[PDB]
């Protein structure tokens, strides 16, 4: 996550002080400068799993084309649920199922 | 090597191309102005063990 | 023979169901040089092909010598084993571009599934 300038809404690029030895987020369109909280400047994931379970909506139980199972809900122990596979559509994607209860509407696995 | 499976697997491993990107999983950039110490707590023990 | 063919096809479908469950619980063996989805598709296709071949072999063994289709196939003048299998026992799996029927709709082949 990256922060924005509080006065002109531009991006806050990180900057390093030679004399003070501190990491600071500074806007290049002004003189505003705010002290950085964490040193994690950049992170790149070669193999990522985000978007696998992130594709979830709160009204997925109203879809009539989705199959319905009788798996046990971990939270409220309901007897009706709706399952589907991974929303990510790469070639390496697993065939595991995500179950959605019809009362608490949370996503849970079978393992 | 043709009638032994282990030597064949050794040859196969020695022939196949393997880059850093294959074994790498994630790369990160951190700010740390102390050459002899570090800010990260998980790796602090190992790096101080190295320096000592 | 029709009972035997029905039993073979039902056993194959149960086997395919077991393969589906194993692939959906990460208990499936991966063929080297191929992904999980490709290995699953190849194994299901192999099972269904074996099912059609077994049903056809049962049907072709049932036939008498006076059977006319058998006489034509045995003379070598017209027809083969696959024709007898498809006419009498099972048409089998339909392949488009060397793969099973794709999901032309949103995650299904027809709006009836
Ligand atoms: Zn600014
Ligand atoms: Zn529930």
């Amino acid at each position: 996550s990256f922060r924005f300038c509080l006065e002109c809404n531009n991006m806050l690029y990180p900057k390093e002080d030679k004399e003070n030895q501190r990491l600071l987020y500074s806007c290049r369109n002004c003189d505003y400068t705010e002290l950085a909280e964490d040193p994690k400047v950049y992170r790149h994931e070669l193999i990522t799993n985000i978007g696998e379970t992130a594709g979830i909506v709160d009204d997925i139980g109203q879809d009539p084309t989705l199959p319905r199972s009788d798996k046990e809900c971990p939270e409220c122990h309901s007897r009706d649920c709706v399952f589907f596979q991974s929303q990510q559509r790469r070639k390496d994607t697993n065939m595991t199922l995500f179950y959605v209860c019809l009362n608490c509407k949370k996503t849970f696995r079978d393992e | 090597i043709a009638l032994d499976i282990e030597k064949a697997k050794v040859i196969q491993s020695s022939i196949e191309y393997t880059t850093l990107k294959n074994v790498t999983s994630a790369t990160e950039i951190y700010y740390d102005p102390d050459p002899t110490s570090t800010v990260i707590e998980e790796d602090f023990d190992t790096v101080e063990a190295y320096f000592s | 023979t029709m009972k035997e063919i029905t039993h073979a096809i039902s056993s194959a479908k149960e086997q395919v169901q077991e393969i589906i469950y194993k692939a959906q619980h990460n208990e499936l063996e991966l063929k080297p040089g191929m992904t999980l989805r490709e290995s699953f598709e190849g194994e299901v296709s192999r099972t269904l092909n074996d099912a059609r071949d077994s049903a056809g072999r049962s049907a072709e063994m049932n036939l008498k010598d006076l059977n006319n289709v058998k006489q034509m196939v045995s003379a070598g003048s017209k027809g083969s084993f696959i024709n007898i299998a498809q006419m009498s026992a099972c048409v089998g799996q339909q392949m488009v571009e060397g793969k099973r029927i794709a999901f032309g709709f949103a995650d299904r082949s027809l709006p009836h599934f």
